[PDB]
């Protein structure tokens, strides 16, 4: 006694992994392809609905990094590419008698340079930094991109400031936001809500520490895939920023030149005062207070009996032993050293840095990219908030870890999760067609 | 609001259909989206016109319910389920059923057609 | 004629709405083009789906004149105004008069389902 | 099958219009074929939509047999010949048709708005 | 340059040859409005 | 510009002259330093 009834617009969805629009209110990060965002974002609870969410397997992370590496690409393509750099370089010693921790670090390297007519050449002197120019046998050096890549100079017009990216879905789809306080990144949600489009997410490249990232108001969270199986990084989402300041103190000269026709190299000049190296501060009681919110939760998911150990990175390369950033434009490595070296039984904090003007961003190996210098002084501030950690039996010791920038993405769209809107069902009722 | 339904009971949400039909339709790989989504809906108004339903968000047909596929009353699935759940509890069937409708409107057809014929 | 009849009286253009349904369905920017120009036609049909005049080009409806939009009389707005200037007139109720159209669909569709429900 | 009465007379396949016209929606020029296949079937819904008939996959229509197109008899047509032979028979024929089945559901419209308006 | 001279180019970029087998001709285009509109 | 001679002086079995060995200037990482190079191509890549 009972009839099928169709019906065409029911609220069911199913898992999908489709493409997702930009949206965004020169910037390396300006995108044409990309629509300005709802003055008035829409946020629907669904009230009564718990579902699974799973930050691990979120197929938002790869389309993150997509867009990130290919809108870098493409910003960098239309540049001048420093082809007749990767030249034999003459290096002595810029200021040899400095004792400074910045002894050693800077060179002063000769090379023969091309010039806009074919016909002639011209003698220049630069100043590099210790990392980026490596011994070949004063001293013969060489650039390290001539070991592996080219170089692309980047344009000094463009500007590398993290501008918030909006995700969209795609009409027939829907993103569901998780917005649970002390969700750990899996199972089910009680809290479920529908938005059309996600809030703004910064492209901050870091390693070791999360910067700039949204705070867990509730309580520290701490997110694994497997919290017994070491082979994976732990997440660990603060409830209290962290504020750092770094700076490069130096007042550097910028010199320009030719190298060919239109084309134009940009070149760290002399210093203009004192020199000094690049420093991050940080408070050492609002980390001590990170650290104790971290420590309980780790003994919460670990034991209370366990005895918890912070230690230095043991090994790989700079991008991984050391905590990096961007500033203005200029990338910065610092050690951490003073940070991780702790261990629990039961004023302010200068961490040295180092400058690499030459990079390999995002692992990727046969292509390079050499930033342009900045003038004067650079200091910049951000929030720490949140920490990337590995496990290494009474004692359980923790490093840094990181070194893959899809799990700092991962870190912040482990709240959302990509639906398709399944608008047809049926159903029985008591009815009938003529 | 769109969805704003989904955790009602399935005879509210039956009156909230407007507005994920609306919400339907609302740089390669962006078009690639768009025509996706024009492919599915597209898809989904074929299937409801092979079913004589291509006008109406709510139609009902000739097909009897089978009781094997949900022996739930009207009380039970209306009142005391979602759509989830429902969709969940017959997930199994729904192509046996999308099938018994095409055959269902192919006769009604056919027969509209005889109909018609006499004078 | 596309639009030969723009010009011509309300009354005297609405004999000509196939010529315009005919004609409007006549290197990634073109492809762009074409798929907007795709999903403009598939909103206004969804539009008239929801609106329960599924093919129909003078699709009837039960919502009456409020009279506020236009205080116009019938021989008025048929014999001696164009539509341009009749869709200038009431640019500012067009959404309400769609919000009710919808309204009074959803109405429609259940009251036909509790009659077909009747033994 | 698709296109499996293909080879069968116009009656038998007249019954299998449903799986054929189910497959019908089935790097940048992929994604203008796409498009184009879209366009061609929104094409043919446009036109069953001029001709009242976009609610169904057999519609019947007021438009006389003209028999000039063919002076078959409808035994013949329907029980011999295939639907390749019966497109061959009458492609001369095809835009006098769907311009006759256009004038006729424009009447019919029109017909059914003096109709509504009795009191 | 300051006999020697240089391309009036040289300082603002490299300049492409353009092919000779291509005509410079202006052919009438005729602009299409697309469906729609 | 390539300078080459014959790989094997002296053999029968109608590769008398199929390959040339041959040296050239070449390039290297750094634009400063050249590099000369000993390779084998064969008669049909390489014309006097
Ligand atoms: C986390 O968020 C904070 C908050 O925004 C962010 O700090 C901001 O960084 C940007 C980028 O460095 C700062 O903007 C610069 O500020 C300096 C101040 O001296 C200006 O001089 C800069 O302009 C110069 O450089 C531009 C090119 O980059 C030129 O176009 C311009 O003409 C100038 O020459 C630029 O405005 C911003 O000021 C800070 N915020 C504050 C409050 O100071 C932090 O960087 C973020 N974290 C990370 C890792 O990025
Ligand atoms: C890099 O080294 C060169 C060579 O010593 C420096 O140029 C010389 O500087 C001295 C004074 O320090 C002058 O007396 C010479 O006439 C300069 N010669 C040339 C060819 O420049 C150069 O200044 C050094 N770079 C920096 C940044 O100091
Ligand atoms: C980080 O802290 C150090 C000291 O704790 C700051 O160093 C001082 O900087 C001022 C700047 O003019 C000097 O006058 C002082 O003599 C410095 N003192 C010492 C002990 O270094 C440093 O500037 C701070 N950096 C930031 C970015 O805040
Ligand atoms: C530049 O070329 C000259 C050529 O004689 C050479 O003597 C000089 O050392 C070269 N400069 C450097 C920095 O190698
Ligand atoms: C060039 O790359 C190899 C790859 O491991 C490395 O071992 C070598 O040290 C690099 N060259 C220099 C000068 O460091
Ligand atoms: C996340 O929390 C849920 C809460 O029930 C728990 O079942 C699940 O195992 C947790 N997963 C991880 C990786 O902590
Ligand atoms: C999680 O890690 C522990 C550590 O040994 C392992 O025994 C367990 O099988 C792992 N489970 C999954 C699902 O990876
Ligand atoms: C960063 O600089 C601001 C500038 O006033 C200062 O107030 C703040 O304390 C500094 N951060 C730390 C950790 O000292
Ligand atoms: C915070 O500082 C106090 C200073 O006595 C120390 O005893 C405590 O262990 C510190 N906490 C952490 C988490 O480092
Ligand atoms: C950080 O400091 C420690 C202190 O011993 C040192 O061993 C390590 O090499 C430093 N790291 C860098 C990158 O300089
Ligand atoms: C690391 O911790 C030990 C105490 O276990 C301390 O003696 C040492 O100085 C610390 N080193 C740094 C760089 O903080
Ligand atoms: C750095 O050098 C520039 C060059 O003109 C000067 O304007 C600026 O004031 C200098 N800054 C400091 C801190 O010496
Ligand atoms: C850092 O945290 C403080 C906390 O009040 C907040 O006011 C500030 O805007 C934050 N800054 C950044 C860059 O996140
Ligand atoms: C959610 O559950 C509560 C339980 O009392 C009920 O009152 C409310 O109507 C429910 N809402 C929805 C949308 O299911
Ligand atoms: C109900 O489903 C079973 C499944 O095998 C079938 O045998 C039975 O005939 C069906 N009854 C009706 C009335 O559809
Ligand atoms: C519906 O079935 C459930 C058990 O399946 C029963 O408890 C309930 O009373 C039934 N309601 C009606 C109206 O039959
Ligand atoms: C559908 O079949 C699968 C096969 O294992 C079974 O697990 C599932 O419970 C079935 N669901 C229904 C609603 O019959
Ligand atoms: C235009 O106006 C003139 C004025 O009398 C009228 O005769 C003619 O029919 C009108 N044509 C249209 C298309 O409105
Ligand atoms: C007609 O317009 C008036 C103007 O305020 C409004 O109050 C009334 O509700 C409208 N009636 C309908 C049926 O739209
Ligand atoms: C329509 O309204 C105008 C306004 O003045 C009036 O002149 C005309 O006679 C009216 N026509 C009818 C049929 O009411
Ligand atoms: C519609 O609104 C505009 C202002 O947005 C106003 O100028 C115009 O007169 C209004 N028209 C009607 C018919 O209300
Ligand atoms: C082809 O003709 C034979 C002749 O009887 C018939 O049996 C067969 O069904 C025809 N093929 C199809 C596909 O109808
Ligand atoms: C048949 O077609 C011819 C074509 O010239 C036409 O003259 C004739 O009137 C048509 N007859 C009918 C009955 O439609
Ligand atoms: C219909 O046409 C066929 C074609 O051969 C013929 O055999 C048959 O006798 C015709 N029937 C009538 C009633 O004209
Ligand atoms: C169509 O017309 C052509 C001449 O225009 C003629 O040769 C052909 O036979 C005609 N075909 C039909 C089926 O009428
Ligand atoms: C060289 O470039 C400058 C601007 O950069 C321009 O004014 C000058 O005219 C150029 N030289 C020649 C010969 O045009
Ligand atoms: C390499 O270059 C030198 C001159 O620098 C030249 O004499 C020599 O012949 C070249 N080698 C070859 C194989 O051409």
């Amino acid at each position: 006694n009972l009839w099928v009834t169709v019906y065409y617009g029911v609220p069911v969805w199913k898992d999908a992994e489709t493409t997702l629009f930009c949206a965004s209110d020169h910037n390396v990060w300006a995108t044409h392809a990309c629509v300005p965002t709802d003055p008035n974002p829409q946020e629907i609870h669904l009230e009564n609905v718990t579902e699974e969410f799973n930050m691990w397997k979120n197929n938002m992370v790869e389309q993150m990094h997509e867009d990130i590496i290919s809108l870098w690409d493409q910003s960098l393509k239309p540049c001048v590419k420093l082809t007749p750099l990767c030249v034999t370089l003459q290096c002595t010693n810029y200021a040899p008698k400095l004792r400074s921790m910045m002894r050693g670090e800077i060179k002063n390297c000769s090379f023969n340079m091309t010039t806009e007519l074919r016909d002639k050449k011209q003698k220049v002197y630069s100043l590099f930094y210790r990392l980026d120019v490596v011994q070949i046998n004063n001293k013969e050096y060489r650039l390290i991109n001539c070991n592996t890549s080219a170089i692309t100079q980047a344009c000094p017009k463009v500007s590398f400031e993290p501008i918030p990216i909006h995700y969209c879905a795609p009409a027939g789809f829907a993103i569901l936001k998780c917005k649970d306080k002390k969700f750990n990144g899996t199972g089910p949600c009680p809290s479920v809500s529908t938005v059309q489009c996600t809030h703004g997410i910064k492209p901050v490249v870091s390693t070791q520490l999360l910067l700039n990232g949204s705070l867990a108001e509730e309580e520290v969270i701490i997110r694994s895939e497997n919290i017994t199986n070491n082979a994976k990084n732990i997440l660990v989402q603060l409830n209290t920023p962290v504020q750092i300041n770094c700076t490069r103190p130096s007042n550097n000269t910028v010199k320009s030149i030719r190298i060919g026709p239109g084309q134009a190299f940009y070149y760290f000049g002399d210093v203009l005062g004192h020199v000094r190296m690049a420093h991050c501060n940080i408070s050492k009681a609002t980390w001590n207070e990170t650290l104790g919110k971290v420590v309980k939760q780790l003994r919460k998911h670990f034991g209370n009996n366990t005895i918890i150990r912070f230690a230095q990175s043991s090994g790989g390369d700079l991008e991984v032993t050391t905590h990096s950033f961007n500033c203005g434009g200029e990338f910065f490595y610092c050690n951490t050293s003073g940070l991780f070296n702790s261990t629990w039984i039961s004023d302010s904090l200068i961490l040295p840095c180092w400058i690499k003007q030459i990079i390999n961003m995002w692992q990727r190996i046969g292509q390079a990219m050499y930033a342009p210098p900045i003038q004067g002084v650079i200091r910049c501030v951000s929030n720490i908030t949140g920490l990337i950690l590995t496990r290494d039996s009474t004692t359980e010791t923790f490093r840094p870890g990181g070194g893959d920038m899809r799990d700092n993405w991962r870190s912040e769209l482990y709240k959302y999760k990509v639906v398709k809107i399944e608008p047809l069902g049926v159903a029985p009722t008591r009815c009938k067609r003529r | 609001g769109f969805l704003g339904a989904a955790g009602s009971t399935m005879g509210a949400a039956s009156m909230t259909l407007t507005v994920q039909a609306r919400n339907l339709l609302s740089g390669i790989k962006q078009l690639q989206a768009r025509v996706l989504a024009v492919e599915h809906y597209l898809r989904d108004q074929q299937l409801l016109g092979i079913w004589g339903c291509s006008g109406k968000l709510i139609c009902c047909t000739n097909v009897p319910w089978n009781s094997s596929w949900s022996n739930r009353n009207l009380s039970e699935i209306w009142d005391n389920m979602t759509w989830l759940q429902w969709d969940k509890e017959i997930s199994n069937y729904t192509q046996i059923i999308y099938g018994l409708l095409e055959e269902s409107q192919n006769q009604q057809e056919k027969n509209e057609q005889d109909l018609l014929a006499l004078d």
